[PDB]
């Protein structure tokens, strides 16, 4: 909304590099839940290491 | 035998003076001979309003044509209900029943609540300029009421040239915030253009977006750039070109010069204009009734002056309100018909939509 | 030294007039004695108020006091922005940046809706008369279009 | 598709017609591949038909993003993108550019 920018730069080896200045980057965040491991609330999966 | 009449015309308005030149042309005659004196001041500015008005009432003229606006009208409706000199204007009705006012623009507020009613609305947003007074404004949240509507009403009037571009984008993303679609649009031509060319900017017309043109000319605005967005546009129109007088006035205005006429070399005219042209028609019509009925205008040229004290009034006033509010005739306008109050009566408004 | 003054006062107005009288009986001194042209006529109606404001004019009065009405307004504020006679007045505050023109009410519009935040209101009915301006409407609707409030106006 | 050859005659149904051609798969992304002289037609053209709120994105392919009339579909919440060979950024190009202008 602000006008016509840079996002980023190509070059025939450096394909597309961005500038590390794109807003939407930021925007969208995560609220940090705090909680306690007992069952059956919060437990380990098996695959947990994979996860 | 020559009449003289009075005329205060706003700075700019071309068309109109173009269209009572035209009635003139149209509807002189040998008998009597309407004799225009001109003036030409801001019609906002109530002092030259008056000083205009009193050098007109120092020449003695037997009625004035012109326009008003919500400033000066409070000077013009008094003054001519004091001074029995009638005025006869196309600008909005006067909210009251004032005497010696001959006000042509038709009652909006019933068509535009049945409209409202037609549409089934009951949530939506209402853009007014208020400059034009509020009296619609009124009359739609005095019934919303009772209608239980949500009138979300706006004043889009005040907004500067200098900056007429962020503010109808924050108009509307305000109105984004409740999320209104359905939108009435209240302001004059030259308004509803600027607030049309931000809509179709901010890309508000894409189907869902409903604007109601609360105005008597729906055609009269640059109307061809939101004719294909997707959304629906509706209003009124007071000239219905379906008609041959009007058609036939159409090819007879459209064929002027526009050296002489500026402005009238288009085959669609202002409603303004038409109902300007329309008067200088009931304006004969008044003083033509007056001859046959043989009533004499005589006042002398000698008239006074507006500031004498005591008040002045002259009876042929009288009688010329009289006719005034008598006459029926066709016109560009359609049927015409006035109350006691010269606000017009029996007359009917072409609701318009734009598929 | 002495100055006359135009006094324009509507029928009625004892109770101001008489505050009015009061004030020159405590304020004034013989050193520059302001003296009231006083006229009493229908200040709704803007023919007399004209009428009456050209006749203080013609006297040459050096500055005119009075109380005018949402009819007349449009005539004061007109003719003390072209005649540059400064005009004092108490009556509802003009919307327009106006020159020569002083009005000593102040506005309301800020205070009542701060009022309107303070009690948290959300929904209300605002009842209102024409006759000192519609300002006062015209804040509360776009406020509360705003503020996402309903007004049963 | 094909937008070459619509000549200017007939310039008007034929932007709408494609669009609505595109409007039977709902397509929303959109490349134009056109000279600039034709970018400027047809993002007035996507104006008019109101295809520019926010769920459109046009790629305006060609070296001169910032050289169209670009600021008239700015606003209207379809993102826009492309490419410029010049920037402004440069010295070299600002001093030429007030020199230029």
């Amino acid at each position: 909304t602000n006008g016509p920018r840079k996002i980023g730069y190509w070059s025939e080896v450096d394909k597309m590099v961005l500038t590390e200045d794109d807003t939407s980057g930021l925007e969208q965040k995560t609220v940090v839940v705090t909680t306690i491991l007992e069952s059956p609330y919060v437990m380990m999966k098996k695959n947990h290491e994979m996860l | 035998n020559s009449i003289q009449i009075g005329g205060l015309f706003p700075r700019g308005a071309d068309q109109e003076y173009s269209a009572f030149r035209v009635g003139m042309v149209q509807f002189s005659t040998s008998e009597f001979r309407l004799t225009p004196h001109i003036d030409n001041l801001e019609v906002a500015n109530s002092f030259a309003v008056t000083n205009a008005f009193c050098s007109q009432f120092s020449r003695g003229v037997y009625a004035i044509f012109g326009f008003y606006d919500k400033k000066s009208v409070n000077t013009i409706t008094s003054f001519c209900g004091t001074l029995h000199v009638s005025f006869i204007t196309p600008s909005f009705p006067t909210d009251g029943t004032h005497p010696f006012v001959i006000q042509m623009r038709p009652d909006l507020k019933g068509a535009l609540l049945s409209l409202i009613e037609y549409y089934q609305w009951d949530k939506f947003a209402y853009l007014y300029d208020s400059d034009r007074g509020l009296s619609t404004l009124q009359a739609v949240l005095d019934s919303a009421a009772e209608k239980k509507w949500q009138v979300t009403a706006i004043n889009v009037g005040n907004i500067n040239n200098d900056k007429k571009d962020e503010t109808y984008r924050s108009l509307f993303q305000d109105l984004e915030l409740k999320k209104e679609r359905r939108v009435i649009l209240d302001c004059e031509r030259d308004k509803v253009n600027d607030i049309v060319d931000q809509v179709i900017t901010i890309g508000k017309h894409v189907k869902g977006y409903h604007y109601i043109i609360a105005n008597l000319g729906f055609t009269d605005g640059d109307l061809l750039k939101i004719q294909f967005g997707g959304a629906e546009v509706s209003g009124f129109q007071i000239v219905d070109y379906d008609d041959s007088l009007v058609s036939k006035f159409i090819e007879r205005w459209s064929t002027l010069e526009e050296k002489e006429y500026p402005g009238a070399h288009t085959a669609t005219i202002k409603y303004t204009s038409a109902l300007t042209y329309d008067a200088v028609q009931v304006m004969t019509e008044a003083f033509r009734n007056l001859r046959k009925q043989r009533i004499e205008i005589s006042r002398r040229g000698n008239a006074g002056d507006c500031l004498a004290n005591p008040a002045v009034p002259w009876g042929q006033g009288v009688e010329i309100e009289r006719a005034l509010k008598q006459v029926q005739v066709e016109g560009l306008s359609g049927n015409i018909k006035f109350d006691q109050n010269g606000k017009r009566i029996n007359y009917t408004i072409n609701i318009m939509e734009l598929k």
